[PDB]
């Protein structure tokens, strides 16, 4: 429900920024928004819908119920420890990233005059801000223990690799 | 307009002069069209065609005979002159013969 | 309109025609006579009262010369 | 959310009519309306839920010179699509100027449907680039939309005018309706005739009845760009998700189009995926270079194939690359649409960026420069005169197509720290 929250936001600001100033941001919101949906592609169809599948022929080839009741259960306990849900240090850089896209949209949607310094310099610390935790969720998660999946996923080009 | 103003502009176009500086040659075309404005003589637009290519023979322009046969059709194509015989019956009674 | 300027058309081809068909029997008349000459004839008039008087301006301006 | 389609034009309406009649047969409805019995869908997308138990489209029916909009009149469709609102060329100034008179009540025909629905998404343009009716009452009507609605997403699904041709105006008229889909638009689509025409003659040995059969193509991947928004999925339930990855910046929002199939009259998603990336499936036909490109596929797809099909298209490099960043090929799954034939069960679209489209753009650029060189083929336009007597928009649009053509130079670059 947050990443959709903040896909809404993302997208508010490119059409109200189209005016019948800078670029800075351009390229900021062509790295946050091909963020977020990108870790619903993954997040989906990865982990809950092969699954999900392979749970239908559990509820046609198992003969009682404490089995099933182990199925459902497994298949719970993957769908929140293969993300950053239980993760045991959560992966903080999420929430990090997540805080930085929510400044980012409050501030471009003023972007109605009527300074554009400051808004082009408070674009551009978040626009720091965001980028080195941006290479540090790939680092992090890289060390962590499936990742070349989300990894390729996130960048593909390997503009940034770190 | 009317016939006669108009008349005058003719008067004004083959000579190269003002109205005011002669008034004696569009008296003459005032005495001889006037008294007369529906022809009393025969009208067919095709006894005419077959009058400019007699002609056109008599003159060795025999090559331009056959041009009067795509000019008479290009002028039915547009079709928008009233009498295509009091015209063609004019063009025909200026005629040199240069050869 | 754009059509009322395609008459326009139809009618400077007619004087263009007609100018073909007066150097091929040689007469003096250019384009701006036959624009007149043309106009004449919709109301309609005598080619043989026209002619001697065409014939008589074309003999009056060397005339008045 | 809710989509108001509009159509104007000959060729516009008739790929509207063709487009509605194909989601007539696609949903659970007759040709009157009526509700079938086997209809996760939503039928709330182009069609509303209207007052006599037909679910009656929100259409914009609009006519200039009509002869197969008096053909649409007297058709069983006309009793699915008819909230009354029709109202009356071969010039984008003829088109324009009258648009311009009447712009009034057709804007009323537009607030009416638009309190109709309750939520609005976008506004799908049935348009024909240099089609004559199309043309320049469609660029008018852009100015009016975006203009009058800024809050709103514009969709003009637009044909490349070639369609190997006499009409020595189109390169202008073309120009000018360019400089208005690139100002006024928010998202274009762009399809070649020349593409479909090549693609046609292919399949079958047709050669007169080349429109009908191009008719079928456009409403066919008209369907199936939507269908994500008409059957609900995880994200393109709104148009604005899938405008957003693909369009980097406000300048390139031209989307190419392609289809994997291009046969409909086993298989496999890996074998569609490479199957697609070749530009001889695209139905749009240096370096060159796609900016963002994005796969949709519906059918009975094992979730692990997309996954080892994205692996083998990573390592074997058969889609051109975005240097400034990462913007590639995504992968996207939506449901197999009921009552649809049974053949390419696995079945995908793409929609992409590319900066191959400026070649097109050029092209035509360069056949406006010649015509506009030779200052013999402006024809002398009574419209054109009256509605500029500089003929100075012409330049504006050069400029502006140029402005264009220098963009996407620039982001073919490493660099788009350079513009144009």
């Amino acid at each position: 429900f947050y990443c959709k929250h903040v896909e809404r936001q993302l997208c508010s600001v490119w059409i109200s920024n189209k005016t019948a100033w800078f670029a800075g941001a351009f390229t900021l919101r062509q790295r946050m928004l091909n963020f977020v949906q990108n870790i619903q592609y993954y997040m989906m169809f990865e982990v809950m819908e092969p699954t999900w599948h392979i749970l239908e022929k559990n509820l046609k080839s198992a003969s009682n119920i404490d089995d099933v009741l182990g199925h459902h259960t497994g298949f719970l306990d993957t769908c929140l420890k293969d993300c950053m849900l239980t993760n045991p240090e959560l992966l903080k850089v999420f929430s990090k990233l997540m805080s930085v896209c929510v400044m980012f949209t409050n501030c471009m949607q003023k972007f109605t005059q009527s300074l554009v310094s400051g808004f082009e310099a408070t674009i551009n610390k978040f626009d720091k801000n965001f980028s080195a935790h941006l290479l540090d969720l790939l680092a992090r998660l890289s060390i962590y223990s499936g990742m070349a999946s989300v990894i390729s996923r996130l960048d593909f080009n390997g503009f940034y690799t770190e | 307009k009317s016939p006669n103003v108009l008349l005058q502009n003719l008067c004004c176009r083959i000579l190269g002069r003002s109205e005011a500086d002669v008034a004696q040659q569009f008296q003459y075309a005032v005495r001889v069209i006037g008294s007369n404005f529906a022809p009393t003589v025969e009208r067919d637009e095709f006894l005419v065609a077959e009058k400019i290519k007699k002609e056109l023979i008599r003159q060795r322009r025999e090559a331009d005979a056959a041009l009067f046969s795509e000019l008479h059709r290009k002028l039915h194509s547009q079709g928008v002159l009233k009498n295509k015989w009091s015209i063609l019956y004019l063009l025909l009674s200026l005629s040199e013969d240069p050869r | 309109a754009a059509a009322a300027a395609a008459n326009l058309n139809a009618v400077r081809e007619t004087m263009d025609v007609l100018l073909e068909i007066s150097r091929i029997l040689n007469t003096g008349l250019d384009m701006e006579t036959l624009s007149i000459c043309v106009r004449l004839c919709e109301q309609g008039i005598n080619p043989e009262a026209l002619s001697s008087v065409i014939k008589e301006l074309r003999k009056a301006t060397e005339a008045l010369k | 959310r809710e989509i108001i389609t509009l159509q104007l034009g000959q060729c516009g309406n008739q790929i509207g009519f063709e487009f509605w009649k194909q989601l007539c047969a696609e949903h659970g409805i007759s040709p009157e309306g009526i509700v079938e019995e086997f209809a996760t869908d939503r039928k709330d997308v182009f069609f509303y839920q209207a007052d006599d138990e037909h679910y009656i489209p929100r259409a914009v029916l609009l006519d200039l010179e009509p002869r197969v909009i008096h053909s649409i009149l007297n058709s069983p469709y006309a009793k699915l699509y008819n909230p009354e609102n029709i109202y009356l060329g071969n010039n984008w100034a003829s088109g324009f100027s009258q648009g311009e008179k009447i712009h009034e009540d057709i804007f009323d025909i537009i607030d009416r449907e638009a309190d109709g629905s309750d939520s609005l998404e976008g506004f799908v343009l049935c348009h024909s680039i240099a089609g004559g009716t199309g043309s320049g009452l469609g660029s008018y009507l852009l100015e009016r939309l975006n203009d009058r609605y800024p809050k709103k997403l514009v969709q003009t699904y637009s044909v490349f005018p070639n369609q190997d041709e006499d009409v020595v105006v189109q390169p202008y008229n073309s120009l000018l309706t360019l400089k208005r889909l690139t100002q006024n638009a928010d998202c274009v689509v762009v399809l070649d005739n020349t593409a479909l025409n090549r693609i046609a003659t292919d399949r079958l040995h047709i050669q007169n009845p080349s429109f009908s059969q191009i008719n079928q193509l456009v409403s066919t991947i008209m369907s199936a760009s939507t269908t994500t928004l008409r059957y609900p999925g995880y994200m393109n339930n709104d148009l604005i998700g899938l405008i957003a990855s693909l369009i980097p910046t406000p300048r390139l929002h031209f989307l190419m189009t392609g289809y994997t199939p291009l046969t409909t009259d086993k298989t496999t998603v890996l074998d569609v995926m490479r199957r697609l990336l070749q530009p001889k499936n695209v139905m749009v036909s240096t370096n060159h270079c796609y900016i963002a490109i994005l796969n949709i596929i519906q059918g009975e797809v094992d979730p692990t194939q997309v996954h080892k099909s994205l692996q083998r298209i990573r390592e074997r490099k058969l889609a051109n690359f975005i240097p400034w960043g990462p913007a590639s090929i995504q992968v996207a799954l939506s449901r197999k649409s009921p009552y649809l034939p049974s053949a390419h069960r696995v079945s995908g679209l793409m929609m992409a960026n590319h900066t191959s489209i400026s070649s097109l753009f050029e092209r035509t650029c360069r056949q406006y420069d010649k015509l506009r060189k030779r200052e013999a083929f402006l024809e002398q336009f009574r419209k054109e005169d009256m509605f500029k007597d500089n003929f100075d928009e012409m330049d504006t649009s050069r400029e502006i197509v140029q402005q264009l053509i220098d963009e996407y130079h620039a982001a073919t670059r490493p660099d788009y720290i350079s513009w144009g």
